[PDB]
RNA sequence: AACCAGGAUGUUGGCUUAGAAGCAGCCACCAUUUAAAGAGUGCGUAAUAGCUCACUGGUGCCGUCGGUUCCACAUAGGAGAG
RNA sequence: UAGCUCAGAGAGCGCCUGCUUUGCACGCAGGAGG
């Protein structure tokens, strides 16, 4: 995303405000991230300063994220070396992801002494590195980098500094006449042409479908200022650019300055990182053990079949029972007629008498039907955790990161996994009402349960897994029972449904019957299908 | 201490394996010498490293047995850089 | 001597077994029960019979269970498994009383409330409780 | 104590059970005719029958190459095969 | 004695999985930290 053209954007934009900019106060709040506080035009404001290797970034920013009780180490030297420091100069460096910062500082007897920093924006290798300006001596660097992996540069304290290699990229019809028409995947010989671009700027001009006029146009508009601070959301991928998008099939939001871009890009990505990660690395579990339940069923299943018909044992011991005035000590087989009259030749020990050849079928019998019972059982098992965890994985798949915040606790309760008044998430309704929902189960379980009466009227989706929601204590209008629908076909057994049914119960049933199965009775159900976020 | 250790904790190399190699390789001179990577090494001792073609002349300032990693780096300090 | 359903008596489950050891055609029996017994086969009855040396077979329909005719009454599916650590109906004494009246043919008790005081001893193992 | 005689009726109490009828288990343990007789003391049965007894009257090291049966008391020599 | 090797509760590291990927084995976050 970041990039020499926008490079080139914050090389200006800063410069509107940091020239002769007295840093006031400077702080490390992230391993990678540093904060200049800088007193300019009268206003005493933040510039981010971010090698951290996706989200590197130079950024005037908004937000005081944190201040660290740590003073660490790179962050000392810049304390000791350019707060109090005077910002002369901003510079784009060959426009290529680096920005040069020229300041003013003092000696510890007064001499007047200028220093340069630099920062590098180069992707998963971003760095800061502090520098002498008459010297050309690195004092330091936020990374260092050891001389044995054979670089062009070193980074080490008290070596010269340097700027990385340039690529042969040209410094922005020239590239007419170095394309070739056998080359397909175009931004690859557009990147390879010029400096300060990268693959999604290419890609977007290249949609723009020969094509000079679109680069000629993007060139100008860049130099000109004329970009707008712009963020784009694909389906689940979120980007951002000084750049109106050519023909990106997302949604779009635009603002004043590319502070605001950067912060309102940036400032929930931490998080959202890293609950995708834990969120997904909880789905990865519960597929894991729902698969295993799911086998055990396919095992234990095929593995019954394997049992006797236990019906013709028991049928046999009384046949034989009501024969047995009949039978003598040793005959090898009974031909017994069925109590339809068919002949059945039951087969005999030769030594036992007909009495407990009799018994001998129903001890077969009852071995046969306890073995049975014990294997459903062990299926009853499997079942519930099957349908807890398709319920569980519905609500996994459509809950909020503070929904999934309580999940996990639910789960090393359950002891599969190893280690406060609110409950219900609630948003407006028909007839003018306020609608309570949780997509946690112990948390819809304790709204469910304590929102509303007995007497009142309650709902979920009619399919076999959902979210239990209700207007609390409602018997709300025709209104609201149609609107209802809505919501639970937002968090239904499958998401965007077309006609996947709602229902809505007295609170007198859906009652308790793993956790979170409820008792069905005093119930309706209607037609019913998902909906845009108007549903709110 | 052992030169293959000082250029581990020293971060000059990633894996002591590898600084162990380098030395066995004999593309390491202490003091002008040629050096094995069980050499000891000592704060005011010259160390050369063929890193590739890049001749790295370098001087020991300090000795640890562990670090934090950007205190490794304050250990030593470059002379020259060749090739 | 049996207990079987008034009508369907010519299954072979419960009177084959004891009409084969004294050497008895059940169907030459059963569709005689069949036409004597003509009440609903939720009633149990009681049924004697014996046997000649001849093989005349021989038989008397006595009164249902006393345990069968409180069941029909107090409207229950199967009696108390643990009477005094439960309980399942509840009847009118004028019941009873009917019940007394229909068992005494088939009773040792000389007077109608000796016969309810029967009765209600049957429904006391029953866990059925009386008004 | 012996001996003679009775030792019953609702009922196969309910439940449980293939069956479970005093006598595999569980729950109850009422009431009648009484001189007296348990919703039963031990045998017996597949369940019943059957014998009985209370009772009554009489008489280096880590990991899937990388990483520093019923029973408290257990024994056909004959369906046959011997 | 954190998955591992060690220091006193915190340094270094590996693996596996995700993320990030115009720049010459250069990172980051999660399995998790006793």
């Amino acid at each position: 995303s970041f990039d020499g053209m926008f490079t080139y954007g914050m090389t200006h934009e800063l410069n509107e405000k940091i020239m002769g900019g007295r840093i006031t106060k400077i702080h490390q709040p992230y391993k990678h991230d540093v904060i200049f506080h800088i007193r300019a035009k009268g206003k005493n404001q933040k510039l981010l300063l971010s090698a951290h290797p996706s989200y590197s970034r130079v950024h005037i920013t908004a937000q005081a994220y944190e201040n660290p009780s740590e003073p660490p180490m790179f962050c000392m030297l810049l304390r000791k070396h350019i707060e109090g420091g005077f910002i002369e100069k901003i510079e784009q460096a060959g426009l290529d992801r680096i920005m040069i910062f020229h300041i003013k500082s003092r000696n510890e007897i007064g001499d007047e002494t200028v220093r340069k920093l630099y920062v590098e924006i180069m992707g998963r290798h971003s760095n800061i590195i502090l520098t002498d300006a008459a010297e050309n001596v690195i004092i330091d660097g936020l990374k260092h980098l050891s001389p044995s992996m054979n670089s062009y540069r070193t980074v080490l304290p008290g070596q010269d500094y340097k700027l990385p290699p340039a690529q042969d990229k040209i410094s922005p019809d020239d590239i007419l006449r170095h394309l070739s028409f056998q080359e397909g995947r175009l931004d690859k010989q557009i990147v390879d042409h010029f400096s300060g671009v990268s693959p999604l700027f290419a890609k977007e001009a290249v949609h723009r479908a020969t094509l000079p006029k679109a680069l000629l146009a993007l060139f100008a508009e860049v130099k000109e200022h004329r970009f707008i601070p712009n963020i784009t959301t694909v389906n689940g991928k979120e980007y951002f650019y000084l750049l109106e998008l050519t023909h990106l099939k997302g949604e779009a939001r635009r603002f004043d300055s590319l502070s605001e871009l950067l912060d309102r890009f940036y400032f929930g990505k931490a998080e959202r990182d890293r609950v995708k990660q834990q969120a997904q690395d909880l789905e990865r579990f519960v597929v894991n053990e729902r698969k295993k339940n799911a086998n055990k069923i396919k095992k234990l299943e095929k593995t019954l079949e394997y049992s006797e018909n236990a019906k013709e044992f028991q049928l046999y011991g009384e046949l034989l029972t009501a024969n047995l005035y009949m039978l003598k000590k040793g005959d090898k087989q009974a031909e017994v007629i069925n109590y339809e009259s068919p002949t059945i030749t039951i087969p005999l020990n030769p030594n036992k008498t007909p009495s407990e050849n009799a018994q001998a079928y129903f001890t077969k019998y009852q071995k046969a039907k306890n073995s049975v019972a014990v294997v459903e059982e062990q299926i009853r098992l499997a079942q519930e955790e099957i349908e807890y965890f398709d319920q569980l994985i519905q609500q996994l798949s459509s809950a909020s990161p503070r929904d999934i915040s309580e999940i996990r606790e639910e789960l090393v309760e359950g002891k599969y996994l190893r280690p406060h008044n609110p409950v219900l998430e609630t948003y407006e309704s028909t007839s003018g009402l306020t609608i309570l929902v949780g997509k946690n189960n112990r948390q819809n379980e304790y709204l469910t349960t304590r929102v509303a009466a007995r007497d009142d009227i309650w709902l979920h989706t009619k399919d076999i897994p959902g979210s239990h929601v209700v207007i609390r204590s409602s018997e709300p209008d025709e209104q609201t029972i149609m609107e209802a629908a809505t919501i639970a076909a937002y968090f239904s057994k499958a998401k965007d449904s077309s006609s996947v049914p709602v229902d809505y119960t007295k609170i007198r049933h859906v009652k308790k019957p793993k956790p979170g199965f409820v008792t069905y009775d005093s119930q309706h159900t209607v037609f019913v299908t998902p909906d845009a976020d108007t549903v709110i | 201490m052992r030169l293959d250790k000082f250029l581990k904790v020293s971060r000059l190399i990633k894996r002591r394996t590898l600084a162990k190699e380098v030395a066995d390789q004999g593309r390491i001179s202490i003091n002008g010498n040629q050096a094995k990577a069980s050499s000891d090494v000592k704060p005011g001792d010259e160390l050369t490293v063929r890193f590739g073609q890049k001749l790295v002349t370098v001087q020991v300032n300090e000795l640890k047995d562990t670090t934090k990693k950007e205190e490794a780096a304050n250990m030593y300090t470059i002379l020259k850089e060749e090739k | 001597k049996l207990q079987i359903p008034a009508g369907k008596a010519n299954p072979a489950p419960p009177v084959g077994p004891a009409l084969g050891q004294a050497g008895v055609n059940i169907m030459g029996f059963c569709k005689e029960f069949n036409a004597r017994t003509a009440d609903q086969a939720g009633l149990i009855i009681p049924v004697e019979i014996s046997v000649y040396e001849d093989r005349s077979f021989t038989f008397i329909t006595k009164t249902p269970p006393a345990a069968v005719l409180l069941k029909k009454a107090a409207g229950i599916e199967s009696g108390s498994g643990e009477p005094n650590r439960n309980k399942v109906a509840t009847v009118k004494r004028d019941k009873v009383r009917e019940i007394a009246e229909t068992k005494m043919p088939d009773l040792n008790a000389a007077d109608v409330e000796a016969a309810m005081r029967m009765v209600e001893g049957t429904a006391r193992s029953m866990g059925i409780v009386i008004e």
